[PDB]
């Protein structure tokens, strides 16, 4: 039998760890000579469907070709590849997706009622299968730096430097900085609430550098986690808008459980079968981690490659058309499976420490019209080098509430 | 006395009912017919009081301050407002006549005015694959007309989320017509969302969350539960089966459902008839100008002590024990971004089959941040 | 003890609400004062911006700004900017405000990496020097006045204007006007969730009058709190954003504790020194108001006047350049002072109840643009203004607007 109790108030404890991430991948201007093929099929394909009474690489094309297909007939429904002229956007049509397998010989539809999200996914897939073929040491250089993006930095009075985060490559938002992550530096503490004593940022978007076909949102992104563990900001991150001066005040909502004798959690990633794929970052174990390698390991049996928008092993190699010529279909194959999912989620235990930094946010436009001019100009000083403008830049700050813990926690009777 | 526990899983998770409303109620050229002589008298009311260049309660002036008063039939008192700001005698005075006007106009009609699920909903897109209008459920609301809910219909099974974050949970892009927008009814361009059982009542007119235009709004939730004892150890109650009022809202019960239904039957006892902006109750008429001409003043006196808790609903309606929520974290972002409108926008009026203006759309996205089920539990000693 | 927590709804008086505007007065009311330091302010700029390109020099030397450049560890080197006339800002490079004492005998360095932040703390002390000598009946007077703020009122139905709120001067934020204060008429009771039956304000920002140096966020200043407290807008207030309609749900999450048998809280600040207040009014007593309360006996021994963002005695001044060159640094080594923060720490107890006020924001665009030209013309009219100059907020309470944890033995 196990005792629960409560305890909330304000602590002195470890600030936070931030992660700030670019809501595009990749530079355009240092991407699109990779880009330029698929750019200009996408292009075609663009012109084709919105202005079709209007050569290109049909090797890209192949790979998984869009079609159009056609019910309006009951009796002979009618299923056409893109490549009056018009094609169809009546209440009878769809469009889709021919991924193909085993020399073609038997394949599947992936299907779309809207050619918006058709185009998103289809060109999603194709830059997936360019990038993966980049080795990622020189697929960082083409994605935001840090000189770039931190502006400016101070953590309650102590000055801060763009070499005070952390770097790692996230593929699917490129470069991520991580404030304070407590892995090869003594974490900060904070012991006083408000924004006066927290995390002050000033963070260039470069919105005007985005990639146009992947980047259909502008601003960072955010999330806020433990010290020593992975960020997986694609589930828990928020975004932050440019223009304004977007303050966060966090509280440490946490529930702590007893272990094996009393519950199936875990407090290390000990007897997990699961082998861990992102061990080689040094970060404490976590059931989102756990997930994504099962995952991976499923794609690595079934598909004979991983995926790109995960860790991989020592000896694998990342999935390509041009080495694995199956791999959209079965990674479709894998990623709709929900037994696949649930066979994850019995084989990965969950670990006895949740914890959830509980965010309210606010907004207000920055700089104001009066002030505007001469932040601006100075801001255009706080780098080497003017290439700036206020759609570009977030102001951000983070800070602890009045109250900045609840913890839950069991005990033994 | 009894002992408090927690269990927490990790598991595929059912997904809320999602109830998704334009903030305007009817497309503006659609209802102008009905509405005609309410916009000629209030366009002569701000040509009078204010210059602009644009009958039982009239609008009037007082040593400006406007305003108006709401009167009684069997003695000369009267409840008299005025405003030191146009805007709220106004837009309260043009209410006033609106609701009137259109608690007498026909349900069978008003659904027919508002919009359709083709036209409030561009794409949406739920676990990875396609979904369409079809797939949403038609909700009317007498204040935001023809809202549609996600995730709640008879005989099909309910949604679950057997993965976490943005990529599969409900993605949803919005058409909110703005040039069409009601002049003084509706001072407030964007959309509003609930997040709800399959069997509660929206009340979206009360606690939704607003969706702002050429933006994309992010609502990443979490699931809590928390499970009381009902009598001996608290007054409360797992049902609305023992309690003394009667449920109007054909949903599951709770406290606002429980307090409201009170309300309305106090009004249609001491008025005579029903208030509009609320479900109407077995065997009974809304409020109107012509049959029920001295409501107004019955309604403010009925509601004055109603705050003063003097009807009793408040000591006769109980907490239900059994309580479940999603706790929201809000988050917006510019979209499209200024590189992406250049094919966004032509590829999203195709989809709709004029070119769309950034302001005309809107973003929705509403998913599990993580498969985390917390539960708080109450239980006997 | 142990702890039995609760949720719910119930009937219970509406927050206190407090509106204050970001800047803190009308740069065409307070310009004359600020003018030597703001033609000083441009050639600091002039000398970052636009380096190749008459001062007051008595206002420099208060506390200079300086470039501590230590790239070369063998020689680092500060110096004051008053093969190139370029400031380094490479790294290795740091802009400081020397803070200094005893005709310049003693100094210390308060270190920025950015230029911006510098600019930005350094006309801040300087201004705040300049506003300690004005007198608060005449500071109050080159702010925003309660009846150009509040535009248009409504709680639920009951019409309200500028009059039904009590007007504060709270120094860092200048005027803020206090909604359902229950300082002089009975608080509003709120019986009803959802926005139809809250607090409904359409508010002026009066953008193009802000300070240019100074507050450079738009907006209003906001903050929900007790009856007859006072309002630290600063630690647990927030913005809204201009251009929009800012809608807030409410919900009361309070503490109670034991006391004074298992606990060292307090039922009420009878218990407690709180010598110094912020205003004349009768406000309740909050651990807050004590650490606030309790710093200013400490700098009114130590550095011999009190500080602009704190309260005052009843018969002491504020500090000057003028009177007490010394205070700049003075109350640098004040806040960084181990012995101040334990004794006030000390000095000063919880209190028994413990309430705090959470909310739940969402926003749209104001006005649509059907009514944007009839609302604006009103809205003109009755001042005899533009859409990012004026702000909607809707404050009502949550389906659920409580949440208790009370202690018991
Ligand atoms: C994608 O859509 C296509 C077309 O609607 C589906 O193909 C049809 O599936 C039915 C049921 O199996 C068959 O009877 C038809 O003959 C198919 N038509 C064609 C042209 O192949 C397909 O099943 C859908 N696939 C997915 C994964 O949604
Ligand atoms: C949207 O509604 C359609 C029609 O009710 C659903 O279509 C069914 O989807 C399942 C797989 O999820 C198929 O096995 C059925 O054959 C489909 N029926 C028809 C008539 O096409 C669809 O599942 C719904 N999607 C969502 C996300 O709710
Ligand atoms: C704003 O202040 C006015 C008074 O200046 C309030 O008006 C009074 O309201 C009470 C009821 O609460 C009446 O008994 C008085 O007769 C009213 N006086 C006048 C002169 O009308 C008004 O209620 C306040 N509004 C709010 C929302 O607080
Ligand atoms: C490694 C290092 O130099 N750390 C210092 C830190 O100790 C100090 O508190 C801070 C003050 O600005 O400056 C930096
Ligand atoms: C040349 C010089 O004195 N540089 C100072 C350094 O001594 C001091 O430790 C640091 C922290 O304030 O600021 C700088
Ligand atoms: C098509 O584009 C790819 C890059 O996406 C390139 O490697 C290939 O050579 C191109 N094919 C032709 C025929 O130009
Ligand atoms: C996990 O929870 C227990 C609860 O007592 C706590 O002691 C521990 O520090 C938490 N964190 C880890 C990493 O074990
Ligand atoms: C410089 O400014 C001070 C105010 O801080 C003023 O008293 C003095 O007269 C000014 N001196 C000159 C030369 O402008
Ligand atoms: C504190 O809360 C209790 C709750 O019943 C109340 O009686 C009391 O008046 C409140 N205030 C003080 C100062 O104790």
């Amino acid at each position: 039998e196990v005792s629960v109790s409560l305890s909330v108030g304000f602590k002195t404890m470890d600030f936070p760890a931030v992660t700030i991430c670019n809501a595009s991948p990749f530079k355009y201007s240092k991407i699109k000579h990779l880009l330029k093929d698929l750019d200009e099929l996408m292009e075609a394909v663009l012109e084709r469907i919105l202005a079709p009474e209007l050569n290109l690489n049909f090797s890209i094309w192949n790979h998984t070709p869009l079609v159009l297909i056609d019910e309006r007939n009951p009796h002979h429904p009618m299923v056409l590849d893109l490549f009056s002229e018009k094609i169809c956007n009546a209440h009878g049509c769809k469009m889709a997706m021919r991924l193909c397998s085993l020399n073609r010989t038997q394949c599947t539809f992936r299907n779309f009622t809207s050619a918006t999200q058709a185009l998103t996914e289809w060109y999603i897939l194709q830059a997936t299968n360019i990038f993966a073929q980049v080795p990622q040491q020189e697929l960082v250089e083409m994605s935001y730096p840090g000189e770039q993006m931190i502006l400016a930095c101070l953590f309650g009075a102590e000055p801060c430097n763009y070499r005070n985060f952390t770097s790692i490559f996230y593929p699917h938002y490129g470069n991520c900085y991580i404030f304070n992550w407590g892995m090869t530096e003594k974490a900060l503490p904070s012991a006083n609430p408000g924004t006066e004593f927290g995390l002050k940022l000033i963070l260039d978007i470069g919105q005007e550098d985005y990639v146009p076909f992947l980047a259909s949102t502008a601003g960072v992104r955010l999330m806020l986690h433990e010290q020593r563990s992975y960020p997986f900001i694609r589930d828990e991150g928020i975004y932050a808008m440019s223009g304004t001066e977007t303050s966060i005040g966090v509280l440490v909502d946490k529930l702590q459980r007893m272990g094996e004798p009393y519950s199936p959690c875990t407090v290390n990633g000990s007897e997990v079968p699961v082998q861990n794929f992102y061990s080689d970052y040094n970060t404490t174990y976590s059931i989102q981690a756990c997930l994504r390698s099962c995952f991976q390991d499923h794609m690595i049996r079934n598909c004979n490659c991983g995926h790109y928008l995960y860790p991989l092993p020592r000896g694998e190699k990342y999935c390509n058309n041009r080495d694995f010529p199956d791999w959209a279909h079965c990674y479709s194959d894998l990623q709709m499976s929900v037994a696949q999912r649930e066979t994850c989620i019995g084989m990965c235990k969950e670990s006895c420490n949740d914890t959830q930094y509980k965010m309210t946010i606010s907004m207000a436009d920055w700089p104001s019209e009066a002030s505007e001019d001469w932040i601006f100009h100075v801001l255009s000083q706080e780098r080497d080098q003017i290439t700036l403008s206020r759609k570009g830049i977030v102001k951000l700050n983070i800070y602890f509430q009045e109250f900045n813990y609840r913890t839950i926690e069991e005990s033994a009777a | 006395t009894v002992s408090v526990s927690i269990k927490v899983h990790f598991r595929k998770l059912d997904f809320p009912a999602v109830t998704i409303c334009n903030i305007n109620p009817y497309k503006y050229s659609t209802v102008r017919h009905l509405l005609a002589d309410l916009e000629q008298e209030t366009r002569e009311a701000l040509k009078s009081l204010y210059g602009f260049p644009e009958h039982r309660i009239p609008l009037l002036i007082f040593d400006q301050v406007v305003g108006f008063q709401l009167c009684s039939n069997d003695t000369s008192d009267c409840a008299t407002y005025t405003f030191s700001s146009g805007i709220n005698a106004i837009q309260e005075w043009y209410k006033l006549h609106y609701m009137n006007i259109m608690a007498q106009v026909p349900l069978e009609k008003k659904i027919n005015m508002s919009y359709s699920a083709e036209e409030l909903l561009v794409t949406c897109f739920f676990d990875g694959v396609s979904c369409d209008a079809r797939n949403f459920t038609l909700f009317h609301h007498p204040m935001h007309g023809n809202c549609y809910t996600f995730n709640n219909r008879e005989n099909e099974t309910i949604l679950s989320t057997s993965m976490g974050g943005s990529e599969y949970g409900l993605q949803v892009i919005l058409y909110i017509n703005e040039e069409e927008y009601n002049p003084f009814l509706v001072s407030s361009t964007g959309a509003k969302v609930i997040i709800h059982r399959q069997d509660e009542y929206p009340f979206v007119e009360d606690v939704g969350t607003e969706i702002e235009t050429a933006m994309v709004t992010s609502i990443g939730m979490h699931l809590t539960e928390s499970f009381k004892l009902s009598e001996p150890y608290s007054q409360c109650t797992e049902d609305g089966s023992d309690v003394p009022i009667r449920n109007i809202y054909n949903a599951a019960y709770s406290l606002q459902i429980c307090l409201h239904s009170c309300f309305q039957t106090k009004m249609v006892e001491k008025c005579g008839c029903a208030q509009y902006s609320q479900p109407l109750p077995p065997a009974a008429n809304y409020c109107n100008y012509q049959q029920h001409p001295n409501w107004m003043y019955c309604y403010y006196q009925l509601h004055r002590a109603f705050v003063q808790e003097e009807l009793g609903c408040q000591s006769v309606c109980k907490e239900a024990c059994s309580f479940k929520e999603w706790t929201l974290t809000t988050s917006l972002a510019q979209w499209p971004s200024v590189v992406s409108e250049k094919w966004l926008l032509p590829v999203l009026t195709w989809d709709q089959g004029k070119k769309l203006n950034k302001t005309d759309l809107a973003k929705l996205l509403i998913f599990y941040k993580d498969l985390n089920q917390r539960s708080i539990m109450e239980s006997p000693a």
